[PDB]
């Protein structure tokens, strides 16, 4: 696994006050976070089925 | 929205009122500019003391009459809709209820032969209308739900061509009057009427100076 | 001939000139309203001319600080008048 | 050990299937519905939420029935097409259940409920109280 | 998607409706920006209180008639197709089931002389319709699969042209109406449908500004 | 009146810019309060009248 899959980190989790959309009496959070994955070489795996 | 600056009355600068066309269902607003009469006559701008006069030039009697009924809340109502068109001829009848201009509050069956029930809404005291139309001759049938302990007024079967009670603004600042002009349902193509509008300015002191002009207003079909 | 307007105004320079695109007649009194003057107010113009030159001593100030339905930004200042001739 | 829970919460109807009624909720300062059907439903039902003002020829009879507004909060999206505040049971509420709301903002002295058009002849099997919170005076 | 800029009632700038130009089978989108009326009416812009009504200025009354059937589910439904094609002349019925305008949530196969059979799908209960083509005139046969308890309600044969019930909407940022206007497959093409949109627009204090337009709306084939 | 009616306080008045809302034309605040009151023992206490 450690090299037939690859995993994409960009950005971790993050929150903030999102300023704009929250008033003096109700506030907007927004939260987010950015990554992805793909595959790596898929001849270094394997799959079993029925 | 219609818009009509007013003449000053200074000696300076086909037929004499202003021309308002009007479609049957639409509910417009108008605008007059009296900035270039009251802007001379230096006081306090003008007062919300405007009147409103309709007359009509051309008529064309309705053919269908108008009617009205009573329930108490929550009772159905049912009533007809044939003694309301004598017909000269002998012909057949296509009632109809119009679907732009149903009930408010309630639901209308109606019947194959000049026959309608109106279940008013749950939990629902007013007056409530629906315009039929007879042989393409249209009407409004007025229903007054009470609220089960004597009764409410008879409303006065409003007019073909009107102006609210109170829709009226008048900005001292800049010396433009606002109304509302409505137009029922059950006008004529092709007829006119006739608005003539009484505005009263004021001097720094406290007296008066009217201003009287007019408007014909001709009903036409699509615009 | 014998033609009346009402235009809105916009302020040129430091002293105040307004060009008018009329030419007001002769001596009948262009009329000054609106744009936070608290009275109309009249004056004279030049004949034959179109320029005007707007008292600095203003009259009054109808301000109205703090509104959140126009941003109290301002009424736009309009004059009236005549031109043309009479015959 | 049950305590009489009735003063301090008292409850009353509000829609007993056949006829509503006002409830006051001028003593009280907090209030909520609990609906509870009693048969399967057969389509989403919905409800309009009245309130009442104290009637000029007495001040303890409601007055005529005026409709309460639409009050969002932030997440509402929905807008229900009419800035008048309604409920609306979902179907598949077996009748073994029962299901809470309330309005944000009361107004008036009274409060009541009604079926709206449409889903008149299902309200039929469905009930619909009212349970205060504590006493002003 | 059509887009229509509607008068704007102010005593300025072939027949009266603007026209839509409509194929069977499709379902398309249209917008109308009341911009030109109701934005010098500064109120709270438009509210979604629209109504619409469909009335017919040709025909051309079908050839063929509806059906409906009715089964509970899991059981196989079936039906014949001959009772449906009353003939004043005599002629051959190639019966036809299009491809396109098939079943839903289910499967049937044609028969050689009007015959068909309908296996819904299993675990599925609701209302299925598919689109029959007897000799060139189009029809529809509309089934309900009942979950086997009681009995399921009667659907209201849907129209040549129809307006969905509820995917309306309007922005009051921008004073746009959105809607979608759909065409039945069995619309017959050289026929004209005429559309009437009553809009509501609302002052500050919540009185009405009504106006009401046309649309003419003429069934025709290839676009 | 120190045992008819009783007024509560929680807290005094606060003003705040609105960021969002301000289209860079229009600066906005908004303020705010809270408070309130009631009448308790309503027999200690009468009214002369006409």
């Amino acid at each position: 696994w450690k090299t037939a899959f690859y995993a994409v980190e960009k950005r971790p989790m993050f929150f903030e006050q999102y300023e704009g959309g929250s008033s003096a009496w109700c506030v907007k959070y927004q939260f987010g976070a950015e990554d992805g994955g793909f595959v790596g070489c898929c001849e270094h795996g394997r799959i079993l089925q029925i | 929205m219609y818009f009509f600056s007013v003449d000053p009355r200074n000696g300076a600068s086909s037929c004499c009122c202003e021309s308002i066309s009007a479609r049957p269902g639409e509910v417009n607003g108008v605008m007059v500019s009296y900035a270039a009469w009251s802007a001379p006559l230096r006081g306090h701008g003008l007062t919300n003391k405007t009147t409103f006069e309709i007359d009509g030039v051309s008529v064309t009697p309705p053919k269908v009459s108008n009617a009205f009924g009573r329930t108490k809340v929550g009772v159905v109502f049912e009533g007809t809709l044939s003694d309301l068109f004598p017909n000269p001829e002998g012909e057949q009848v296509e009632y109809e209820i119009s679907e732009l201009n149903g009930p408010s509050n309630g639901v209308v069956e109606l019947g194959a032969n000049g026959a309608f029930t109106y279940t008013p809404g749950a939990l629902f005291t007013g007056v409530d209308r629906f315009w039929f139309s007879i042989n393409g001759n249209i009407g409004e049938y007025v229903i007054s739900v009470d609220p089960t302990t004597s009764e409410l007024p008879q409303p006065p079967f409003t007019t073909p061509v009107y102006v609210p009670a109170a829709r009226r603004s008048v900005d001292p600042r800049t010396h433009v009057l606002k109304f509302v002009l409505g137009v029922s349902p059950a006008a004529i193509p092709g007829d006119v009427y006739r608005l003539t509008v009484r505005q009263v300015a004021i001097d720094c002191d406290g007296n008066e100076f009217v201003h009287i002009s007019c408007y014909d207003i001709s009903i036409g079909s699509c615009g | 001939p014998e033609k009346t307007i009402v235009e809105p105004i916009r302020l040129k320079g430091r002293r105040g000139k307004i060009i008018l695109s009329a030419t007001p007649i002769a001596g009948r009194p262009v009329v000054f309203y609106g744009g936070g003057l608290g009275s109309p107010l009249e004056l004279i113009p030049r004949p034959g001319s179109n320029v005007l030159f707007f008292p600095y001593g203003s009259p009054d100030r109808f301000q109205t600080w703090g509104d959140c339905h126009t941003c109290d930004v301002e009424s736009q200042l309009m004059a009236t008048y005549v031109t043309g001739r009479r015959c | 050990m049950n305590f009489n829970v009735g003063v301090d919460f008292p409850s009353f109807i509000a829609w007993d299937g056949e006829e509503s009624f006002p409830v006051k909720v001028d003593g009280f300062n907090q209030f909520g519905f609990t609906f509870k059907t009693i048969a399967a439903l057969t389509a989403a039902t919905t409800f309009n939420i009245f309130y009442h003002e104290p009637s000029d020829a007495d001040p303890c009879v409601p007055g005529p029935a005026i409709r309460v507004p639409e009050v969002p909060f932030c997440d509402t999206v929905l807008l229900s097409e009419d800035g008048l505040a309604a409920v609306t049971l979902p179907e598949t509420v077996t009748p073994d259940s029962f299901c809470a709301g309330t309005v944000p903002c009361m107004n008036g002295q009274w409060i009541s409920i009604a079926p709206a058009t449409g889903s008149e002849t299902n309200a039929a099997n469905v009930q619909i109280t009212v349970t205060m919170k504590g006493a002003t005076r």
